[PDB]
Parts: C-alpha cells; sequence; structure tokens
RNA sequence: AUGAUGUCAUACUUAUCCUGUCCCUUUUUUUUCCA
C-alpha cells in the first residue's frame, strides 16, 4: 500500500530507497514526499523529532504552571508535528542552547540527539537524492508531505466520537495534544496505543482531499 | 481463459458484498443456483484468505459463512479435494476464546463434514493424534469432538478404540483420552446412548506411566460425571478404583484433577460406594487442609462441600472429623486477607453450617468477630449473615446468641469504611433474633446513642443508619422508655446542618412512625409536621428526598393531626421542589399532592397549582400539569374539569399547552371512566387542533391518543370520528415530535375507531402522484396492516380486473 | 437511515407491507393471498364455500392452498 | 460587552428616568450593572458626542495638545469637544498617516 | 388468524419431549419439555426455523427412538411462480417433503 | 428570587414596549391571543419587544410598507 | 397561512358558563392582577383559605345531567384552512325562508314564516 | 437503537433510576405485562440489567397498558445496545 | 407577499442531563572528493 512493494511483493526503486533509511517506511514516504513538495528542510526536522519524541516536554508537578506556559508558547496552528518544526527552529535559533531548553521546559537529550539523527539524514539525503528545499513558509505542502507518509494513520468524526477511518474502531486524543480541544473533523496521528483508553499521539488536522491527491487507490471517495 | 474468466465473473461477491439487498439478491440467488458449475475448486483459493483476512467484520463473516455452509450444501461432492485446507485453516478457532468463533466453525464444519466425502477425514486425521506435539493433539482432539458433532460418534467408536488402545504411543492414548473428555464437554446430554462405550475407550490411562495421559484422564472422568449428572456407576464403576488408589498413592497435578473427577462422580454416587468411597478420602481431605495451594485449596473445598454435603456423612462424623482442623487452618488471616477464599471460604462454610447447625459453627466463628484485618470480621459476617437470612436462627442458645450480639456492636462501632457490610450483617442478626433480642435494648440503644453524639459526621450518620435498620424491632419488644428515647432524641437532632446527617435523621423517623403509627408517635405528629415544614427549604437532594417521602406518609394517612393553614403551607412549598434535579424528589412531590387533595379539598390546591403553571421553563409545568392529573384522579374529574377549560381561555402559550397535557394525563390516568368527560372535551380539542402553534397541536393529537385507548369499547365513536376530522390533516408534517404524536393518535385511534375508518381515510393516497404523500400514506397503511391485519380481509375494496390478471374475489360473492 | 436498515428489515419482516412505488400488482396479490390464510384459518367461511360448491373440507383447502400459488394471473411486465 | 437589544432598552430606560438614577436602569437590565451602564451612556449613547470628521482646526489644535501635555487625554480632550478615547485614536492615525 | 405468525399447524414427537408450531409461511418454533425436579412440567424459550417464501401444507413429527426428535412438514415455494412473468414456474413446482431435525446436545433445528 | 425578578423584568419590558407604541401610534400592530406580538403590516410574529422594534425599524417592514401606500393611493 | 389574523379566545360549553365558573375566575384575575409583590408573598405565608366556593351538584349537574352533543361532522370532511369559513347556505327546497329575508323583504319573521306568503308568492299566483 | 431479536421468557428488570417508565411509552402509570428478553441480550454480564439505564436488575420493566391495547409488546427484547 | 444564505441573540421542545468521564516500558541503524 505504501509503495514499497510492487502487486507481487518486490522492491520498487521507492522501496529500496525507503530501505536505506534505518528509520520506519511510513516517516520514510514522508520524506519523499518533502521531494514532490519542496518541503525539505521542514520534513527533515519533523522525522527528527517523531524519532525521539517520547521524552520531548519535561511535565514536573512542582512546576506544572509555568511548564504548561513554556509548552503552550510554541502551540502552533496545523498540529504537534509543525510544533516540533518550530520548537527546534527556535533552540537552533538560540544557537544550540541548552538554557535555552532549560528556560523552555524540554528536554535537552531528545533536542539534541533528534539534531543529530536530521544531520545524519542530511548525510542519507544525496544518497537517497533529496534536493535542498524550504517549503518558504508553506505549512501546506508540510501537511500535505505528512498526509502522503500517514495516510494510513487517519480517523474521521463520528458523532459516538473519534473513530477510525479504515477499521472504525474507536480512539481517543491524547489530553497533551496541540488540537486536544480544538478536535478536528479529519485527523491523522503518529501512535496507535490503547493506553487506559484507546489512544494516538502526534496527531494533527488534515484535509480528506489530500486523501484522494494522494492515495486514491487506497482511499476511495465514497469512504470519505 | 475459462478459468480466470469463471472467477471474474465469481467475484460478484463484490453484489454480495457492496450492494443493495437488491444486489444482495441478484447474486446470491444466481449463485446458489449457479454453485454446482461455478465450483468450489477455485472459490475455495479465493474464499480463505478472505475469511482469514485480519478485518472481515462481523456480518461479512456472517455473509462469507452463508455462502460456505450453503454452497457445501449445493457441493455435497463438489467440493471434495479441499478437505484438509479448509480443516488446518480454520482449526483454532473451535478452541478460541472467542464464543463466536467457536460457533461459526463449529457450524461451518459440521456443514463441511456433513456434505463431505466420508474417509477422508480417518484418512487425514489418524497420524497426527500419534504426533509428538501435545498442541497439534489438543487441536485435532478438540477438532474430533467438533468431527463427531459433524457425523455421529458410531461411525467413528471404533476407530477411537484404535486411538485409545495404541501400544506404539502414549502420546496418542493421551490424545485419545482428551477427544474423549472433549466431546464430553460438547454434547452433553447426547452421551448417554454410548454413556460406557467412552468409559471402555478411558479404562487404560488412570494406570497409566504419563502423568499427562493419567491426568487428563481423570479429568475425563470429570467432563464425563459433568455431562452425566446423577445417572452414576452404571458406566463409572468401571474406573472407580485406580482413581481410589492415585488419590493417596500419587502426590500433586494428579491429586488435583483426580480429586476433582472424583468430587464430581460424589454426587452421582450411592451409599454403599458414597460411604466408603466419602470416608475413606476424608482422610485425604484432613491431611490436605493445610495445603497452601490455590487450586487445591479450591479443589478439596468444592469437593468437601458436596462430599462432607451429602446425607452419608454424618453431622457426629464431620463436627468430630472435618471441622476441627478445617476451621483451624482456613481461619486464619490469610483467607478473608485473599480475594478467591473470601468468598469461597464462605460458599462451603455455608454449607456446612446448613449441613450441621449453628450452635457449633457460630461458635467456632464467634470471636473472628474481633480479629484484625477488618477484611476478616468482615468475611465472617459476611457468612453470618448469609447463613442466619437462609436458616433462622432457632437453636443458637443463651452464650452463643450474647457473644454475637457483644461481637456486633463491636464490628459496628469498630468499622472503618462507608460499607453496608455491618448495616446489613446487623439487620439479619436482629431480624433473625426476632424476640430473642429483649435483654440488651439498653446496650444496643446506648451505644448508638454515644455514637450520635460523635464529633465526625460519618459515625453520626452510621448511628442514624443503625436505628432506621433495627426501627421495627426496637417497638416489637415494647420499648417504651427505649423507643420513646429514640423518638424524642431524634425530634432533637432535627436540627443539625450536616445535609449527610440530616437526611440519615429524616430516614430513621420514617422508619420509626412506619411500625409505630401515627396516634401513638412519641412526638406527636401535630409537633412534628410544623417542624418539618422548615425544613422543605433545603436545596438538597438527600435530605429533600427524605423529607419530603416523611411528609408524603403523614399528608396520606395523617393529615388530620394538622390544620388546613398548615397545609396550605406546605403546598406553597411544594411548588418549587418541582425543580431538583433529581426524578425521585419530584414523582414524590406529584404523589403528596394528591394526598393533600384528598385530606383538604382539591379547589385550592387547584387554584395554587395553575399560578404555577403561569411560570417558564417547562420542568414546573410538566409536573404541574402532572399533578394536576393526579388531583383529578383522585378526587373525581368533575371537580377539577370546569376550572382547566376556563383556564383555556387566558391568552398565553405556555399555560393553553399545560392545560393541553394535563388533559392528556387525565385521560391516561381515569383510562375507561373517559366515557364521561369525553363530550366536555371535543370543542376544546377541536378548538386546539385548528392551529394554534405546532405544539398546539402535537398536544392535541397526545390527548386524542389516550382518549382513544380509554373509550376503547364504549361506543363513543362518533366524537373520535369527528376528531380524525380533524387531526388527518396534520399528516403532512415534518417536525418528529409533530408528525410522532400524530402517528401515535392514529394508532390509538385504530384501535378504538376500527380499521375500516382508517383504511378509508388511507385508500386514496396509496397511489398518488407525489412521493411525499405516498410515502406518507404507506407508513400509515404499514401500521394499520401490522396490527389487526387479518380485520382488512373483509375491508379491502373491489378492485376490477383486467385482460390477463385476475383482481375480483369470487369467494367472497358467491351467493348461498 | 439505520431506521430504514430497520425498515426494510421490517418489509423483510411482514410480508404484504408497502413502499411509495409499489405496485397494484404486489398490492393486490398479497391481499389475495391474506385472504387464502384466512378462508383457512377460521373455521366457518370454509363451511360457507364448503356448502356453497358441493366440495367438501379437503377437496376446499386443497383448492385453496393450490390457487394460493398464481392468485391473481401473472406478474406484471 | 454590549447588543443592539440592550442599547436601546437602555435608551429607553434613560430617555424616561433621567440621567441620574443609575440603579433602577440596571434593575431593567438582565446582566448589566450601574457602573456600565453610566460608562456606556457617557461615551457611546451620550448624543453630544459627535461622530464626525475631524475639521483641520479640530486636528491642528490636537496636535498642538498632545504635544503640550503629554498622555493626559481626559485633560486633553474636553479642550476639543471629543472623548479621550477618540482623541487617543485619532491621534495615533495622525501620527501613523504621517509615519 | 394471520399469516404468518404460527398457529395453524401443531405437532409433537411422539414421544413427548417437543412441540413444534408453525404457520403457514415463514414462520415455525419448537418447544422442549421436561419434568421439573418436583415432575410439575416446565417450558423452556423456543427455537426457530424462519424459511421466507415457503408454504406449509402440513407438519407432522416423526417417530424416532430417543434420537433427536424431527419432523415431517410438506411444502411449496411460490418465490419463482412470482418471478415469472409468464406463468411457467406456477406449473412446474414441486412439493418438497421434509424433514427438519433437533439437536437437544447443540439445542437447535437443523435443515 | 431570580426567577420572580425575571417574570417582572419580562413585564416591565412589555409595558415598555406598550409605552413606546402608544407615543408612536401605531396602526401596524397586534398582540395575540398567545402573547406575541404581529406586524398586521408584514404579519410578522415576533417573540419579544426588542425584536418587534427591530422589525417596524423598517427594511422590509419599509418596502411592505411603502408598498401598501403606494397601492392605497392607487385605489383611492 | 393563518398566521396573519387575529383570534377570539375559545368560547365556552354553555353547560359549563351555566354553573358560573367563569365569573369566580375572572373576579380572583383582577384581585391578583392588582396585588402587589410583597402582598404576594404576604399572602403566601398566611393564606386567605377558602376564599371562594363554589357547590357540588351545580357541578355533577352540569356534566351529568345537562351535557349534550355538540356538533359533530360526519366521516371524510377534513379540515383545511378555511374550512370552518365555509357557512350553511344553499337552502334549495323553495320554503327556505330567513327572518332578515322577511324583514328585509317586506314578510313576517317567526310563526307567521308560515301563514305569512312571502312577496314572491304573490306573482307565483299572478303568472306562475 | 434497538435488539428486536425475537421475544423468550426471560423476564427483564431496572435499575432504579429507571425505575418506574414503561419501555417505550415512557409512560409512569397502569401497568399490565411483564416485559421478556431476548436470549442473546439475555446472557452473561447482561443477566438482570437496565433495558434503560444499563444499572442493575432490581425493579421489573412493565408495559404501560396503552402498550399492550396496541400490542406494541409483541416484538421482543427491545434493547438499546 | 414567505429565497436560501448565514457564525444573530432571544424564545422554545423532549416528566429529554447534574452522573455515562483522565498521563508511555526498554532501546539499536553504515557515509564518502573537503578547501
Ligand atoms: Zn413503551
Ligand atoms: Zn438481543
Ligand atoms: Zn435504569
Amino acid at each position: 500500500a505504501l509503495g514499497a512493494l510492487n502487486h507481487l511483493g518486490e522492491l520498487t526503486t521507492s522501496g529500496r530507497k525507503m530501505a536505506e533509511l534505518p528509520v520506519d517506511p511510513m516517516l520514510s514516504k514522508m520524506i519523499l514526499a518533502s521531494e514532490k513538495y519542496s518541503c525539505s528542510e521542514e520534513i527533515l526536522t519533523v522525522a527528527a523529532m517523531l524519532s525521539v519524541n517520547n521524552s520531548i516536554f519535561y511535565r514536573p508537578k512542582d512546576k506544572v504552571v509555568h511548564a504548561d506556559n513554556a509548552r503552550v508558547n510554541f502551540f502552533l496552528p496545523g498540529g504537534d508535528h509543525l510544533v516540533l518544526l518550530n520548537v527546534y527552529t527556535q533552540w537552533a535559533e538560540s544557537g544550540y542552547s541548552s538554557q535555552w531548553c532549560y528556560e523552555n521546559f524540554v528536554q535537552f537529550r531528545s533536542m539534541r540527539r533528534a539534531r543529530d539523527v536530521r544531520e545524519q539524514l542530511e548525510g542519507l539525503l544525496e544518497r537517497v537524492e533529496v534536493g535542498l528545499s524550504s517549503c518558504q513558509g508553506d505549512y501546506i505542502r508540510v501537511r500535505k508531505a505528512i498526509t502522503a507518509g500517514y495516510f494510513y494513520h487517519t480517523a474521521r468524526l463520528t458523532r459516538s466520537g473519534y473513530r477510525t477511518v479504515k477499521q472504525q474502531q474507536t480512539v481517543f486524543i491524547h489530553p497533551n495534544s496541540s488540537l486536544f480541544e480544538q478536535q478536528p473533523r479529519w485527523l491523522l496521528y503518529h501512535e496507535l496505543v490503547l493506553t487506559t483508553k484507546e489512544f494516538m499521539r502526534q496527531v494533527l488536522e488534515i484535509e480528506s482531499s489530500w486523501l484522494l491527491e494522494v492515495a486514491p487507490h487506497y482511499y476511495k471517495a465514497k469512504e470519505l | 481463459p475459462e478459468e480466470q474468466k469463471e472467477r471474474k465473473i465469481m467475484k460478484l461477491l463484490l453484489k454480495i458484498k457492496n450492494g443493495t439487498p437488491p444486489m444482495r439478491k441478484a447474486a446470491l440467488r444466481q449463485i446458489t443456483d449457479k454453485a454446482r458449475e461455478f465450483g468450489a475448486g477455485p472459490l475455495f483459493n479465493q474464499i480463505l484468505p478472505l475469511l482469514m483476512s485480519p478485518t472481515l467484520e462481523d456480518q461479512e463473516r456472517h455473509l462469507l459463512v452463508k455462502v460456505i455452509d450453503r454452497i457445501l450444501y449445493k457441493l455435497d461432492d463438489l467440493v471434495r479435494p479441499y478437505v484438509h485446507k479448509i480443516l488446518v485453516v480454520i482449526e483454532p478457532l473451535l478452541i478460541d476464546e472467542d464464543y463466536y468463533a467457536r460457533v461459526e466453525g463449529r457450524e461451518i464444519i459440521s456443514n463441511l463434514a456433513k456434505a463431505a466425502g466420508l474417509a477422508t477425514m480417518i484418512s487425514t486425521m489418524r497420524p497426527d493424534i500419534d504426533n509428538m506435539d501435545e498442541y497439534v493433539r489438543n487441536t485435532t482432539a478438540r477438532a474430533f469432538a467438533v468431527v463427531a458433532s459433524a457425523l455421529g460418534i458410531p461411525s467413528l467408536l471404533p476407530f477411537l478404540k484404535a486411538v485409545c488402545k495404541s501400544k506404539k504411543s502414549w502420546q496418542a492414548r493421551h490424545t485419545g483420552i482428551k477427544i474423549v473428555q472433549q466431546i464430553a464437554i460438547l454434547m452433553g446430554c447426547a452421551i448417554l446412548p454410548h454413556l460406557r462405550s467412552l468409559v471402555e475407550i478411558i479404562e487404560h490411562g488412570l494406570v497409566d506411566e504419563q502423568q499427562k495421559v493419567r491426568t487428563i484422564s481423570a479429568l475425563a472422568i470429570a467432563a464425563l460425571a459433568e455431562a452425566a449428572t446423577p445417572y452414576g456407576i452404571e458406566s463409572f464403576d468401571s474406573v472407580l478404583k485406580p482413581l481410589w488408589k492415585g488419590i493417596r498413592q500419587h502426590r500433586g497435578k494428579g491429586l488435583a484433577a483426580f480429586l476433582k473427577a472424583i468430587g464430581y462422580l460424589i454426587p452421582l454416587m450411592d451409599a454403599e460406594y458414597a460411604n466408603y468411597y466419602t470416608r475413606e478420602v476424608m482422610l485425604i481431605l484432613i491431611r490436605e487442609f493445610q495445603s497452601p495451594d490455590e487450586e487445591m485449596k479450591k479443589i478439596v473445598l468444592k469437593v468437601v462441600k458436596q462430599c462432607c454435603g451429602t446425607d452419608g456423612v454424618e453431622a457426629n462424623y464431620i463436627k468430630t472429623e472435618i471441622l476441627p482442623p478445617f476451621f483451624k487452618h482456613f481461619w486464619q488471616h490469610r483467607m478473608a486477607l485473599d480475594r478467591r477464599n473470601y468468598r469461597q471460604l464462605v460458599d462451603t462454610t455455608v454449607e456446612l453450617a446448613n449441613k450441621v447447625g449453628a450452635a457449633e459453627i457460630i461458635s467456632r466463628i464467634v470471636d473472628d468477630l474481633k480479629d484484625e484485618a477488618e477484611q476478616y470480621r468482615k468475611m465472617v459476617m459476611e457468612t453470618i449473615e448469609k447463613i442466619m437470612g437462609n436458616l433462622g436462627a432457632a437453636d443458637i442458645d443463651h452464650k452463643l446468641e450474647e457473644q454475637l450480639i457483644d461481637g456486633i456492636l463491636y464490628a459496628f462501632q469498630e468499622q472503618t469504611t462507608e460499607d453496608s457490610v455491618m448495616l446489613n450483617g446487623f439487620g439479619t442478626v436482629v431480624n433473625a433474633l426476632g424476640k430473642r433480642v429483649k435483654p440488651y435494648l439498653p446496650q444496643i440503644c446506648g451505644t448508638v446513642l454515644w455514637r450520635l453524639n460523635n464529633k465526625s459526621a460519618k459515625v453520626r450518620q452510621q448511628a442514624a443508619d443503625l436505628i432506621s435498620r433495627t426501627a421495627v424491632v426496637m417497638k416489637t419488644c415494647q420499648e417504651e422508655k427505649l423507643m420513646g428515647h429514640l423518638g424524642v432524641v431524634l425530634y432533637e437532632y432535627l436540627g443539625e446542618e450536616y445535609p449527610e446527617v440530616l437526611g440519615s435523621i429524616l430516614g430513621a423517623l420514617k422508619a420509626i412512625v412506619n411500625v409505630i403509627g401515627m396516634h401513638k408517635m412519641t412526638p406527636p405528629i401535630k409537633d412534628l409536621l410544623p417542624r418539618l415544614t422548615p425544613i422543605l427549604k433545603n436545596r438538597h437532594e438527600k435530605v429533600q428526598e427524605n423529607c419530603i417521602d416523611l411528609v408524603g406518609r403523614i399528608a396520606d394517612r395523617g393529615a388530620e393531626y394538622v390544620s388546613a393553614r398548615e397545609w396550605m403551607r406546605i403546598c406553597f412549598e411544594l411548588l418549587e421542589l418541582l425543580k431538583a434535579h433529581k426524578k425521585a424528589i419530584r414523582r414524590a412531590t406529584v404523589n403528596t399532592f394528591g394526598y393533600i387533595a384528598k385530606a383538604i379539598g382539591p379547589h385550592d390546591v387547584l387554584a395554587t397549582l395553575l399560578n404555577n403553571l403561569k411560570v417558564q421553563e417547562r420542568q414546573n409545568r410538566v409536573c404541574t400539569t402532572v399533578a394536576i392529573a393526579i388531583v383529578a384522579e383522585t378526587c373525581s374529574p368533575f371537580t377539577v374539569l370546569p376550572a382547566l377549560m376556563n383556564e383555556y381561555r387566558v391568552p398565553e402559550l405556555n399555560v393553553q399547552n399545560g392545560v393541553l397535557k394535563s388533559l392528556s394525563f387525565l385521560f391516561e390516568y381515569i383510562g375507561e371512566m373517559g366515557k364521561d368527560y369525553i363530550y366536555a372535551v371535543t370543542p376544546l380539542l377541536e378548538d386546539a387542533l385548528m392551529d394554534r402553534d405546532l405544539v398546539h397541536r402535537q398536544t392535541a393529537s397526545a390527548v386524542v391518543q389516550h382518549m382513544s385507548l380509554g373509550v376503547y369499547g364504549f361506543g363513543c365513536e362518533d366524537s373520535l370520528n369527528h376528531l380524525l376530522n380533524y387531526v388527518w390533516p396534520n399528516v403532512f408534517e415534518t417536525s418528529p415530535h409533530v408528525i410522532q404524536a400524530v402517528m401515535g393518535a392514529l394508532e390509538g385511534l385504530r384501535v378504538a375507531i376500527g380499521p375500516c375508518r382508517m383504511l378509508q381515510y388511507c385508500l386514496q393516497g396509496l397511489f398518488h402522484p407525489a412521493r411525499k404523500v405516498r410515502d406518507v400514506y404507506w407508513k400509515i397503511y404499514n401500521s394499520i396492516y401490522i396490527g389487526s391485519q387479518d380485520a382488512l380481509i373483509a375491508h379491502y375494496p373491489r378492485i376490477y380486473n383486467d385482460d390477463k390478471n385476475t383482481y375480483i374475489r369470487y369467494e367472497l360473492d358467491y351467493i348461498l | 437511515y439505520t431506521i430504514h436498515s430497520q425498515l426494510e428489515h421490517l418489509q423483510s419482516k411482514y410480508i404484504g407491507t408497502g413502499h411509495a412505488d409499489t405496485t397494484k400488482w404486489e398490492w393486490l396479490v398479497n391481499q389475495h393471498r391474506d385472504s387464502y390464510c384466512s378462508y383457512m384459518g377460521h373455521f366457518d367461511l370454509l363451511n360457507y364455500f364448503a356448502i356453497a360448491e358441493n366440495e367438501s373440507k379437503a377437496r376446499v383447502r386443497f383448492n385453496l392452498m393450490e390457487k394460493m400459488l398464481q392468485p391473481c394471473g401473472p406478474p406484471a411486465d | 460587552v454590549w447588543r443592539n437589544t440592550e442599547d436601546e432598552i437602555l435608551k429607553a430606560a434613560v430617555m424616561k428616568y433621567g440621567k441620574n438614577q443609575w440603579s433602577r436602569i440596571a434593575s431593567l437590565l438582565h446582566r448589566k450593572s450601574a457602573k456600565q451602564c453610566k460608562a456606556r451612556w457617557y461615551e457611546w449613547l451620550d448624543p453630544s458626542i459627535k461622530k464626525t470628521e475631524w475639521s483641520r482646526e479640530e486636528e491642528e489644535k490636537l496636535l498642538h495638545l498632545a504635544k503640550l501635555m503629554p498622555t493626559q487625554w481626559r485633560t486633553i480632550a474636553p479642550i476639543i469637544g471629543r472623548t479621550a478615547a477618540q482623541c487617543l485614536e485619532h491621534y495615533e492615525f495622525l501620527l501613523d498617516k504621517a509615519a | 388468524c394471520r399469516r404468518i405468525v404460527p398457529g395453524q399447524f401443531l405437532a409433537v414427537d411422539p414421544k413427548g419431549r417437543a412441540v413444534m408450531i408453525s404457520a403457514i409461511e415463514k414462520q415455525k418454533l419448537v418447544y422442549i419439555l421436561n419434568r421439573d425436579a418436583a415432575a410439575r412440567l416446565t417450558i423452556s424459550s423456543p427455537l426457530e426455523a424462519h424459511k421466507a417464501n415457503t408454504l406449509v401444507y402440513h407438519v407432522v413429527g416423526v417417530d424416532v427412538g430417543f434420537e433427536n426428535p424431527m419432523f415431517a412438514c410438506l411444502e411449496m415455494d411460490y418465490e419463482e411462480a412470482d418471478n415469472d412473468p409468464t406463468g411457467e414456474a406456477a406449473a412446474n413446482t414441486q412439493q418438497t417433503l421434509t424433514f427438519y431435525e433437533l439437536d437437544l446436545g447443540l439445542n437447535h433445528v437443523v435443515r | 428570587s431570580s426567577s420572580e425578578s425575571n417574570r417582572d423584568r419580562r413585564e416591565r419590558l412589555r409595558q415598555l414596549a406598550l409605552e413606546t407604541i402608544d407615543i408612536n401610534k401605531d396602526p401596524y400592530f397586534m398582540k395575540n391571543h398567545l402573547g406575541s406580538y404581529e406586524c398586521k403590516l408584514c404579519l410578522t410574529l415576533h417573540n419579544n419587544e426588542g425584536s418587534y422594534l427591530a422589525h417596524t425599524q423598517g427594511k422590509k417592514h419599509q418596502t411592505n410598507l411603502a408598498r401598501r401606500a403606494a397601492k392605497e393611493a392607487k385605489e383611492a | 397561512g393563518k398566521r396573519g389574523i387575529e383570534k377570539p379566545p375559545f368560547e365556552l360549553p354553555d353547560f359549563i358558563k351555566r354553573t358560573g365558573i367563569q365569573e369566580m375566575r375572572e373576579a380572583l384575575q383582577e384581585k391578583e392582577e392588582q396585588k402587589t409583590m410583597k402582598s404576594k408573598m404576604r399572602e403566601k405565608v398566611r393564606p386567605k383559605m377558602g376564599k371562594i366556593d363554589i357547590d357540588y351538584q351545580k357541578l355533577h349537574d352540569a356534566f351529568f345531567k345537562w351535557q349534550t352533543k355538540p356538533k359533530l361532522t360526519i366521516h371524510g370532511d377534513l379540515y383545511y384552512e378555511g374550512k370552518e369559513f365555509e357557512t350553511r347556505l344553499k337552502e334549495k327546497k323553495p320554503g327556505d325562508l330567513s327572518d332578515e329575508l322577511r324583514i328585509s323583504l317586506g314578510m313576517p319573521v317567526g310563526p307567521n314564516a308560515h301563514k305569512v306568503p312571502p312577496p314572491w308568492l304573490i306573482a307565483m299566483q299572478r303568472y306562475g | 437503537i434497538f435488539c428486536r431479536k425475537q421475544a423468550g421468557v426471560a423476564i427483564g428488570r431496572l435499575c432504579e433510576k429507571c425505575d418506574g417508565k414503561c419501555v417505550i411509552c415512557d409512560s409512569y402509570v397502569r401497568p399490565c405485562t411483564l416485559v421478556r428478553i431476548c436470549d442473546e441480550c439475555n446472557y452473561g454480564s447482561y443477566q438482570g440489567r437496565c433495558v434503560i439505564c444499563g444499572g442493575p436488575g432490581v425493579s421489573d420493566a412493565y408495559y404501560c397498558k396503552e402498550c399492550t391495547i396496541q400490542e406494541k409488546d409483541r416484538d421482543g427484547c427491545p434493547k438499546i445496545v
């Protein structure tokens, strides 16, 4: 479905070029999508974030409110992924400052290892034939490359809750989502867990139209 | 190529997967006739991977098993060469924690082996009984159970004889033994036609060297006993002895399952066997009463429950034999600390009580009411409560009852959780002491009262509760000083301001007044109720619930130790309980409006209800309009109908709708005595069915519904005809509530007026140009048809016959 | 419209109902079958016909149940 | 804030009762208090407050004062006859048109 | 006296183990009968045999010996004869002397 | 209590309305047997005063009104 | 379409007016519209218990002794917007005369509508 | 939403919130006949529950006399699942 | 002379709610002319 396999199960140039990456094929499809969408740098840094996320923001009990605040600062319209994008952007902007993350309630470990994974990604980028491009502030390309990677990882609104696009099994939004109260109609995620209730992490609001742009063979219109 | 084409046209499984139910009909029928030609050769390889595809859904599975079963019925022969494949790919489903995977694999394998070529099964699944893997042996064994479901044991039983008499492998003897136990699980009663054939099958392995086969065969004995209820050892005696000896000459897992089977046969047994067998096994039991092991404890205690619970275990036997070590080693803190042991120790100890009485068991668990792990004394009262509640307290002697009452008092004070445990324990224990409790009422109350004095709310509330429990026996032992006490002292505490205590106080006062009637209450209700009226303003759900309960009792029965003016003030206070957030309160309020209308006359309360109808915010209107209905029901409706009707003239909306809704409820409540006021009410409903608003016509329609169902059979059909004329035009409507009340009016009106009249109203618009009107008339005619489809046979029109059909019914116009 | 899943389940539930497109043929044939099932059920119209023609109750109900198959002509088209 | 309906109920109340009985007017209004009533009338609904365009001499005087007495808008406003919020917005507006 | 609600035909099993109730189209049920402990009869919930587009000219219990009881109905199928605009399928349709069978172990009725 | 305060706020508002339509002498007014308001001109039904006043601040009230005057001076 | 007009309140049945409820209710209405909030709550706390009375057998005789069949419409005559507006006329059986007809034609009203041949029966006798 | 898989001989029950109303008609009065449910909405954790609340089966769901006059009580387990 | 369009607040309906809700374990992936 992602396009690494032919209809008989062998390797496309897509499949190999993604396979050289020591990172999941969904991510790999998104990185290839940066090629089409000319959002190279931004999709790169996003990948760098999802590599390690699980520990980004320190959330201490003894400084909950100032913490929620140095977090709520960056909260961008569009979703957690471009949130991470701006966060990294601002950190390196500060000159890879540790006190920066110390002031802004971010785990320096996560940030700097993510930077390293992006830099070696760039060191892979010549082989995977990617042109170093910026989206020029056009987050539409960004969300669309996110789709071209993570179309599978989607849910839609149901009046009985947020529910999958395919299996129509019932999910919920993580409390700490930058969209957690926004609650969008057409949803993309990155995790699929079921903690105390079914959950999904690193979620974003999408267009169902990009879905017929990208995967009319996997996502047909009548199902949206 | 024709084969790839046949699959191409065969994928109208899309016609069946997607589509209309028309699509389903076209494809289902065509394939159910094309099944032989299209064959399961190509089908099965298309078919298995979808039935195994991870997210084929409930009804996809349902439809595809529809397909497999009917195409296998069709192609009894034309499914032949794919048997082992279907078999092994579906096999894990019968042994599977999805009951419906078990069911659906079961059903399709039934039909598969059913229309199948027979020998095939045997041929494929002989060499797998000898196999090396217990995994595959269990899978094929429970398969064989399903295949016996599909065909029948008889055709197979000698091959079972083989797979169980094998001298090559113990693997295969174990396999046959579990095949045995598996059918014994599945078909259940269906075994008695054999009933010993399988016993023969199994006699070989309870003596066997492999503990696996030995002990699964013990469990086979268990399962066969289970499906083979009290009909005893006319079959099972053929193996009773290896069980008997291994029980002692064994240790461990065999002890477990072999004890399980023997205790499953201990019901089916008889005296000269169920005396020797039990009496023998009891000494095993006494050595196992100290067994640390959990499933040990389960099996041995279940055993004991049935075993020392027969008629051939003497009272004396148990009391001198089982009880001392049983009580010693299970009445340690460990068992109540345990999550399983609490309840199951209960089970068997209550049963031993059922066996041998209370004057020893009660005595053996008295002082466990004063142990440490509050869970423990909690358990002991759980038991005692169950016990005396089922049995009665006849034989409980003096000193026993003393230590019991005292451990009771302790448990209840010591209480440290908000639980009904100790409450119910107390209630039951005195409920059974009956009249035995006379001399400790100073003790019991003095305790409760000192608690009622405490600093923290919770214990105060508890003591109020406990009073509300023992309230009845408090009197029934003639507690002049003491029940008088509780009366006046609670009249004291009526001044609390912790809602949680005030509510319980009201509860306890109510539960005293229930036993002791009004005219000997210790505070005369002549001073009680005046004290209660300023509490009705306490804006809290629990105290409000209990207060309105108490005032409702009083206004029902007392009602004359109070003055009209008091009742009027209390009316004015009830008028704003109709906004509580809890519905029990509001229903209680309406009931007491009824009682007050009975005590005082109806007219003043009705005047105070109309003025409330003038309020906004509909919750109050709905309740008051209910209350008006209730007043009218008790004090006959002619007293209130003129005032309601006349109030239908005040030009405001909420009130005209209040009048209409109240008549709705009224005709519901009175019922068959509407044959009087139907005439009075019609010109008001026709008035409000000629428009005034949506809600106006919605409500007049509800009124028509209930009038019709009340006046069924009393001849007031001209009036309901007249109102049909006015209701039927609303048939084209859109608002859900409006059209819905209309449809309801037409079902009521259908029983009350008959189905001719309504089929005639529904005639002309069945075949109308439009589609909105066609659809409403077919909705109605559907509901007219479902109910009373059989009258209509004499109500259908005369519909002439054209050229190539016959349409007249000559049956009906034979002359005679 | 899940109401409709239930409602054409109702059409599947009660043989003889209708919908806004139903044809004179389905309508009148369903009423004709129902007429037959009740002539059989009610023990007395059976005597009426048995006596009207000179047949006997076995004869009567056999005719009726034969007729139950194509009572009102052949189908529509 | 304030909505056409309430503004007109205010207008009616005031024009009846008079312009110093703020507590009863407040009582007519659901969820409005006399502080807000008085403020609303004296800034936006009073008809001696003019919503027109600035004479050139008004404006030149405006800038003259805002240089004489910088940031004292309540003191400046009455010397030219608009409310201080009007004066303030128009002064920033002239500053920015010449920005 | 409806058409698809059971009651017109009713048969038993010769030994007295189950009853079947049946309509003249689409519906038949079966009831199981067991003496209680005190031998005062009980009757559990009913089974099902809903099969569309099918008459019944009779239903009767077949005499088996302590097997699953089972019943012989006639049948017919007006279905096609109402799909054929020619009246051919009116003729050329055949009664189908059929047996349904209990399965008291698995508690259902199998064709 | 707030419910009675609300009921009488309502009633006072209604008298305010009757006063203004008195001081503005309206022949295009009705209070119907359900306690709403009408425009006998535009056949508009209103719950409350504020809405009635906004109605009579003619936009479609104005159109139908000027049409009424035009056809009146037409026929007479 | 009924939206536009003004409409007069519902008109009770005679046998219910007769029992004189309406005047009781009018009086109570005017009382409680005049009374002021403070006095309202004062009467809430000290009720005017049994201000009024109206006797039974007046009611029970209305509802059980003078209750009478209203005018009903037989099968078929659905009410539509303006159905009620149609008024009983089309009295084609000659003899059909009205009292205003008699007055504004010169003939008599009442028991003399028989013994009064109308001015058209004059030329009926004259030329047919 | 309805179960409606056909009736049986197993009585239904009411939580105490839901105590008193009919199952569909939503009445509070004159109940005549007892409710019966299907085996499938009878089994297991659904034994003795509130057809409406889902709460514990304590009081008996009943049928308003109107519902029995119109025989809306002859359809089977009406459980809102 | 009644259109849909509406980010209109108010009024209103269901004896419709006030009891159907909440925070991740562990950890790894080769790299390329410098200028
Ligand atoms: Zn109901
Ligand atoms: Zn069910
Ligand atoms: Zn409930």
